[PDB]
């Protein structure tokens, strides 16, 4: 919950822990490597809702 | 259990009635809620051991009428109809000498 | 016909047969090929049915027992050959091309 | 086409058996749910995209109600909806603060 | 070497999962109870195949 | 051997496979591994895979 | 008991380094989770278990989940088997 | 594989690491290893713990 | 536009608070 | 809803309703023979019954001529919105996507 | 057959997707109805692979 | 016609668990099992195997791989 | 040559094998240097040509 | 460099299919020249004959049992003589003006080719007939799309024309069901008329049959029948189908439902002369045609739209659709059926399959790639034991037996007739590695057969030409290298 | 598998009439249907849905759920009716779940019948007994089935 120039400057600094990727791919998820970020954005709501059958 | 898997739809499956209390903020009252969810259910499915007019009804995808008996809509009323053609003919034969065409609206269809 | 899962009984004394040991050829739940002592029947039981006659408590392989191993006074020198360790190059059989 | 729905009671069947429609009544009574009366028939839309399973994106569940114009000014969007309280913005509201010290201790009282 | 590869192992423990099912035994497995979705559901087709 | 299915019958087996996920009855009345009385998960939680 | 594999969360993102160029770190956290079967609901060992949390490795947490067995009564005299009544309810309530 | 059943282990059984996509395994060495003007110890040593 | 804009009749406009032109037809004045 | 269900006409529940009204009114039987049982045509929709409702098309110029609006405004999910986009994707606890409820 | 459904409806009747199935059996000095093949798509899913790259 | 209903919920509910174990008996009950099942046997195997036989199950399943087919040695 | 990096046991089979330990029999001149070689091609696992 | 070309003579040509040879130049290295040696006036005589010939043009009485699986033609004229209202939905993809036009002789062909051998005298041999139909009025030819279904209805008509038998023959029937525009019947109270498939139903039925009509007299049929100045009153079958469809318009809508009910009233009442009625496409004509009831508020009148409760104009909806038992046509056709008091007429029909493909979604169809385009919007399953009266007759694809003589027609005949290769056979494979790549490619199925053999043309990975030219140049200069 | 066309053309610079290439918002695409998000040109939330990708993306979706509806009904050649337990056919008499509830289950295998129950269609024509009892005259005929056994004309007598 940073801007870009704060970003940059957590990495610069060494505060956070970020894994860099190639700046073409899709980095790790398998999730996100099939559809893209709606994708992504699906299976967070299929974590968070749609298995638990509510009462 | 007829019953029971129609009023919990997609709770039950593989067997297995499972029921997720979501519905307080501490576990204690959602084990609670979840137990009076589990014995309302389990009491209006015990309806079937009342009678017959308590079972669930089975769905049949039953087919429409097949292409021998949709043959026998051409025979309908098939003396009645031949008889009425006769005297349509003869309304046809009559109004033809009056003008060019003349369209079933004129014969048979009633409009107003 | 009646049961659903399967019956278990008492406990028979048998033979082991064959057991794949693979996870690809046993899946779960394992199972192992045994013939029983008094009939001879071959049957395949689950790998949670049967008993073995074991040798200690804490082992991995209890069926097996312990072995000695020879002593030598001056076991600091002891000779072992780096490209054959297990002698496979040597054959004890004589091959008729010896001569 | 263009019909009405129609009930048959379980006295004027010549065997009697319960219906559908008040094992959805029954449904409805334990688990409180929401019967919407102008519900059309004819809009009956799977999310192709989710529900079919040679698409990319395959999950089980409608992940989206095919509905243009699903808004926040429908009461029936707001009834099913999450309320924000103890969600990821109440962590952002107690945690981002540009001092972490000012959120552990007070000042006056570590110093 | 082994026996079989990566996709080969795979593959050769769903017929040996096949040769032993039972729906009757896959009454609490949840999804591990669903019994290799090639040759179930081409044993449900037997209606159309016809060898 | 091959598998030729009918497409609604596998549009039904990949819905309801994921739909049956947790679905699952751990603690039975059963034998060894699969069988038991309490179930304990313990979901451990770290940066790196070697950690 | 036996370990089970999970799969990390990770979570990238995409920002400028300057409109110029894009950057694309990601956030990642792997999982390991222990399965424990007891045949036996004990207090003791869920004593244990809870207290593994004060000795852990550094920056790594644990959450613990707990499936077990326990009686239910469905009292059918809190809840009844009554019939429907002669008015039935409709879609109006 | 299984350990008790093993002895003479099978190695290299073909299993192909290309089917799978692992491709951005690039590795930042420091400049100048074997340059006879770069001294080998330094302080541009603690530059390879660096992630 | 989207449904009936075929059923607009003359009768909807409210001419008796306007007054147009004579020789095009539209409106010159508006009424307090 | 998007669709607004047509009026009730008297005879058009099948052929044999619209012969013996308007066509043919010298028709003997006048509908299709109906089961003592109840019919669903709404399948597998439970809808309210003594509601006149209309069944899913058939046709694709009747999906394409029928009053029905497109989507303007930004789209919103009940449980999407706590998540703002899919760029924005807000995730609360850091917990993985194949993770199991117990 | 792919997936279920035959090579003649999953590319689409195209005789120069199909004819590279074909190529590792005549190469070969084979009979292609000696053999039952199936194909599992575990990649990206699609409703036509109907392409000379999926081919 | 033969039993009643609580007598097939309660058969159907011993053989429809996950491990079907047999009980343990008394003396005086192992021998009234035993030898109703020897009287059983008879009509259960076919007529070749009826009198003399080896093992009490012998026949009562129609195929069973025995380990004393292949040495006739 | 026993491979061990895995580009060189993208090149190791025991019927390629049969063709370098034949060059090598046909390189003798003399039988008591080709049955030495060939009690060694058979003692390793070598499809025999 | 072997060409064998001038030395090559014409044939004398007999039939229509062996003056569709083209100039030599063009299939000199597609059918291969050979030279024979007889013994006339001399030991040598050198003939150079071609390797493949056409195959016999027959009429259907010289068609044998050892014909079966083999391959024969009909004549140009022999083809608009015995077919005016055309061919089957895929029947005329394989015959332009330049081919000829070829037929295969199935198993089944000649079951059928025997049956109306039978039909042609049907009273000495009734019960006969009566045990091949098992009691049936006809038979029903179902099986998977593109077999011969279509092509074996066309070979019927073929059969029976040429015995001077009176044929209905109705060519496809989405011209009926699935047709421009439905009009309700003038004569026939609650009935319907497909009027642009009546009019030229009447035109050619008058035409193929006018040896039979015009000694057909009219039993029922009133002799007061409206005719303008210069006509003549009908006295013959063939001149009530005159009267029906050669007329003005709007004059020919009305007149064909009085045609129609009236041929129908007449082929009912016959008993002694046999009428094979064969359609193409009989599950049309088993459930609901495409066309739907009209609206009430249209018949019933309007003074305005704002208040007089309606929306025909607001929303469209779907009313219940018209059956095809409630066509004049098809109702002349139920009644010969269901009726047992005509052990006359031999329904020998087929079903289609020509339904547009659905496996669980569908998105839109691209306008320009469609093959599907003129195809039927169904979807419906079809059983026909249980939606026909007829006995059901189950053809599959082709054995390897009728799908070499059927891909030796199309590949040597096309190139024979001017339409293959021609100069360019050496960029295409022979015929074995044809067979064998094409039978893969189709299943051995008819309409795949047809369909690859157009797609013969985009082949990519076919290396057999380019390994024996490969060959034959290696072969070549090794061989001057020898002379050296 | 399916071969019409499911996501919508990406926004670039205005295509022209060309070969291979088509206008962006034209007549023959999706039905025709893209003219409710077109314009003839070559109001600000009148403008900007129509440029939007996710917004244009939502429509194809909507219209592909409609022309998957109509022709999923089209195959409809049957229809549901509640019929009691009783007088339901032995295939019928077992326990059936729920849509998306088990493993597609088989018929019944012991009859070597290995097909999905939930697909199964039954003839009208041999559920009169238990749909029109009140009736009692009979109102669809029995259908004709043929004799397998019987010699005909496909068994070469
Ligand atoms: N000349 C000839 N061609 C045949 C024969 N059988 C099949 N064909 C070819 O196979 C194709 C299929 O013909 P149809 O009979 O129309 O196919 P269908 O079974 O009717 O297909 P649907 O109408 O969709 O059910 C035709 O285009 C013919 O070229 C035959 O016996 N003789
Ligand atoms: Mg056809």
């Amino acid at each position: 919950n940073v801007s870009y120039w704060t970003m940059n400057k957590m990495v610069r600094g060494g505060n956070l822990l970020v894994h860099r990727v190639h700046y073409t791919g899709w980095g790790t998820d398998s999730h996100l490597k099939k559809g893209g970020w709606e994708h992504r954005w699906n299976k967070v709501l299929q974590r968070n809702v749609l298995q638990y059958s509510r009462i | 259990e007829r019953r029971l898997r129609i009023l919990a739809q997609h709770r039950v499956g593989m067997g297995v009635l499972k029921l997720d209390a979501d519905k307080y903020e501490d576990q204690a009252d959602n084990v609670t809620f979840g137990t009076t969810k589990l014995s309302e259910l389990l009491a209006d499915a015990r309806k079937a051991q009342l009678g017959e007019e308590y079972w669930p009804s089975v769905e049949l995808k039953v087919r429409k009428p097949s292409g021998q008996s949709k043959a026998h809509y051409s025979l309908i009323d098939n003396e009645r109809i031949e008889k009425r053609s006769r005297e349509l003919y003869e309304k046809y034969r009559d109004a033809k000498k009056r003008s060019l065409f003349v369209t079933p609206m004129e014969t048979w269809l009633e409009v107003k | 016909s009646s049961a659903e899962q399967r019956i278990a009984g008492g406990p028979q004394r048998a033979v082991i047969i064959q057991y794949h040991h693979q996870p690809f050829f046993n899946p779960e739940p394992r199972l192992v090929k045994v013939a029983f002592q008094c009939d001879g029947t071959i049957m395949e039981v689950p790998i949670s049915d049967v008993m073995i006659w074991q040798r200690r408590y804490h082992g991995p392989e209890r069926t097996v027992g312990d072995e000695s191993r020879r002593y030598n006074p001056a076991a600091m020198r002891r000779y072992v050959d780096v490209t054959d360790p297990f002698n496979e190059k040597t054959s004890n059989t004589e091959h008729f091309l010896d001569k | 086409g263009v019909h009405r729905v129609g009930y048959t009671h379980p006295s004027t069947l010549p065997v009697p058996c319960a219906q559908r429609w008040d094992l959805r009544l029954a449904r409805a009574r334990i688990f409180q749910e929401y019967i919407e009366e102008k519900a059309p028939g004819a809009w009956q839309l799977e999310d192709e995209r989710s529900m079919s399973p040679e698409f990319k994106t395959f999950t089980g569940y409608p992940m989206r109600d095919m509905r243009p114009g699903y808004g926040q000014n429908l009461p029936d969007y707001i009834m099913k909806k999450r309320l924000p309280n103890n969600t990821h913005y109440e962590l952002f509201a107690r945690r981002d603060i540009p001092n972490e010290d000012n959120a552990m201790y007070g000042k006056y009282l570590y110093d | 070497f082994n026996e079989f590869d990566a996709k080969g192992r795979e593959y050769v423990q769903y017929m040996r999962e096949f040769a032993r099912f039972d729906p009757r035994k896959s009454r609490g497995n949840g999804q591990k109870g669903f019994p290799f979705r090639d040759a179930y559901l081409t044993k449900m087709n037997e209606a159309n195949q016809k060898t | 051997f091959p598998f030729q299915w009918k497409t609604e019958d596998w549009y039904e087996y990949e819905v309801a496979k994921v739909r049956n996920r947790r679905f699952v009855f751990e603690n039975t009345e059963e034998d060894g591994i699969r069988g038991s009385e309490v179930t304990y998960k313990i979901v451990l939680e770290g940066f790196w895979d070697h950690h | 008991p036996h370990v089970e594999k999970l799969e990390p969360w990770v979570r990238m993102a995409e920002f400028w380094t300057s409109e110029m160029s894009t950057a694309h770190y990601e956030f990642r956290k792997f999982f390991r989770v222990i399965i424990c079967k007891l045949p036996f609901q004990s207090t003791e060992f869920e004593k244990r278990m809870y207290d593994i949390r004060h000795w852990l490795h550094r920056q790594t947490s644990c959450e613990f989940h707990t499936i077990y067995r326990r009686n239910v009564i469905h009292d059918s005299a809190v809840f009844p088997t009554e019939h429907d009544p002669a008015t039935p309810t409709t879609h109006e309530h | 594989g299984d350990i008790y059943y093993d002895d003479t282990r099978g190695l290299h059984d073909r299993s192909p690491t290309w089917m799978n996509e692992v491709p951005e395994t690039r590795y930042d060495r420091l400049y100048g290893v074997n340059h006879p003007d770069i001294a080998k110890i330094g302080i541009r040593r603690h530059l390879n713990v660096e992630y | 536009p989207e449904v009936a804009m075929h059923r607009n009749t003359v009768g909807l406009l409210p001419a008796h608070m306007w007054e147009t032109d004579k020789k095009t037809g539209k409106v010159k004045s508006v009424k307090d | 809803r998007f669709p607004p269900t047509p009026s009730e006409t008297p005879a058009t529940q099948d052929w044999m309703a619209y012969t013996a009204k308007y066509l043919d009114k010298q028709f003997t039987i006048s509908a299709e023979p109906a089961p003592v049982y109840n019919v669903n045509k709404l399948w597998p929709m439970q809808q309210i019954p003594g509601k006149v409702d209309q069944t899913p098309f058939e046709e694709d110029q009747t999906w394409l001529l029928h009053s029905i609006p497109v989507q303007q405004l930004e789209m919103h999910h009940h449980e999407k919105d706590l998540q703002d986009l899919p760029f924005i994707n807000h995730e609360q606890f850091p917990r993985s996507l194949e993770w199991n409820a117990p | 057959t792919v997936m279920g459904k035959p090579l003649s409806l999953v590319l689409d009747n195209k005789a120069w997707l199909m004819e590279m199935v074909l190529m590792p059996f005549d190469e070969a000095n084979l009979d292609y109805r000696d053999f039952d093949a199936h194909i599992v798509s575990e990649g990206h899913a699609m409703p036509s692979i109907a392409n000379e790259i999926a081919a | 016609r033969a039993t009643t209903d609580a007598i097939r919920a309660a058969w159907e509910g011993v053989m429809r668990e996950d491990v079907v174990r047999l009980p343990d008996v008394t003396g005086v009950v192992a021998l009234y099992l035993t030898l109703v099942c020897i009287r059983e046997s008879g009509r259960l195997v076919p007529e070749e195997l009826k009198e003399l036989s080896s093992g009490l199950e012998d026949g009562v399943r129609p195929g069973v791989r025995k380990l004393q087919q292949y040495p006739l040695i | 040559l026993e491979p061990c990096t895995p580009r060189e046991w993208l090149q190791f089979s025991h019927r390629n094998l049969a063709y370098a330990y034949n060059g090598a029999l046909r390189a003798c001149h003399s039988l008591p240097s080709m049955l030495l070689l060939y009690k060694e091609m058979k003692q390793r696992g070598v499809k025999v040509d | 460099k072997k060409s064998l070309a001038a030395m090559y003579m014409r044939p004398p040509v007999t039939c229509y299919t062996d003056a569709c040879e083209a100039p030599v130049a063009m299939w000199d290295g597609a059918i291969p020249l050979k030279e024979t040696r007889k013994l006339k006036n001399g030991v040598p005589v050198r003939t150079v004959s071609r390797t493949y010939s056409h195959p016999p043009q027959l009429t259907p009485t010289q068609l044998s049992f050892n014909d079966i699986n083999s391959m024969y033609c009909v004549g140009n004229d022999e083809l608009i003589q015995f077919f005016p209202e055309g061919l089957g939905g895929r029947v005329f993809q394989t015959m332009p003006p330049g081919h000829p036009r070829g037929f295969l002789y199935r198993k089944e062909t000649h079951l059928l080719n025997l049956f109306v051998d039978k039909v042609q005298h049907w009273h000495t041999k009734r019960s006969v007939l009566s045990s091949l139909t098992n009691g049936r009025t006809g038979f029903i030819v179902d099986g998977p799309t593109g077999c011969g279904k279509s092509a074996l209805m066309c070979q019927v008509v073929h059969f029976a024309r040429s015995r001077n038998i009176v044929t209905l023959y109705v060519p496809d029937a989405k011209v009926w069901t699935h047709g421009e525009w439905c009009w309700p019947s003038t004569i026939l109270p609650g009935f319907f008329d497909a009027p642009d498939a009546a009019r030229s139903f009447l035109k050619y039925f008058a035409v193929a049959n006018r040896a039979t009509l015009t000694s057909w007299k009219l039993r029922c049929t009133p002799k007061d029948l409206p005719t303008e100045q210069g006509e003549r009153q009908p006295q013959n079958l063939y001149e009530l189908c005159e009267w029906g469809h050669r007329a003005v318009a709007p004059a020919s809508i009305d007149r064909q439902s009085v045609c129609v009910k009236f041929l129908m009233d007449e082929l009912s009442e016959e008993k002694k002369l046999p009428v094979v009625i064969v359609v193409d496409g009989w599950n049309l004509f088993s459930h609901e045609t495409h066309f739907r009831y009209p609206h009430p508020d249209f018949l019933r009148g309007l003074a305005s739209f704002n208040e007089s409760s309606t929306d025909i104009d607001l929303y469209p909806q779907e009313l219940p659709r018209i059956p095809a038992s409630r066509l004049s046509f098809v109702r002349g056709l139920n009644k010969m059926i269901l009726s047992g008091d005509d052990p006359n007429k031999f329904f020998i029909t087929c079903t289609t399959r020509d339904f547009k493909p659905f496996d669980g979604i569908s998105g839109f169809p691209n306008v320009e790639t469609d093959r599907f385009a003129n195809s039927l919007d169904e979807y419906a399953p079809y059983d026909p034991e249980k939606d026909s009266h007829f006995h059901p007759i189950q053809i599959g694809n082709f054995d390897e037996y009728e799908y070499r003589s059927f891909l030796r027609f199309l590949i040597n005949s096309g190139e024979l007739a001017g339409l293959g290769w021609g100069p360019l056979w050496h960029a295409s494979s022979d015929f074995e590695r044809k067979l064998y790549k094409i039978g893969f490619l189709s299943g051995r199925n008819p309409q795949g057969v047809v369909d690859h053999y157009h797609q013969e043309l985009v082949w990519r990975y076919d290396y057999q030409r380019t390994r024996q030219k490969q060959y034959l140049l290696k072969r070549r200069m090794e061989g001057m290298s020898r002379g050296a | 598998v399916s071969t019409g066309e499911f996501d919508h053309p990406p926004f670039q610079f205005r295509q022209r009439h060309t070969f291979n290439t088509t206008p962006l918002h034209d007549a023959n695409r999706f039905g025709g249907r893209t003219a409710y998000l077109r314009e003839i040109g070559p109001k600000k939330q009148g403008r900007r849905f129509k440029k939007d990708p996710r917004t244009v993306q939502f429509n194809v979706d909507v219209w592909c759920a409609q022309q998957t509806l109509r022709k999923r009904w089209k195959q409809r050649d049957w229809e549901v009716i509640e019929i009691p337990f009783r007088l339901v056919p032995r295939e019928q008499q077992r326990v059936i779940p729920e849509l998306y509830t088990d493993i597609p289950q088989m018929t019944d295998p012991a009859r070597n019948d290995f097909s999905n129950i939930r697909n199964k269609v039954y003839d009208r024509e041999e559920l009169q007994g238990v749909l029109f009892p009140a009736a009692g005259a009979m109102l669809y005929p029995p259908l004709q089935r043929v004799d397998k056994q019987a010699m005909t004309l496909d068994k070469y007598l």
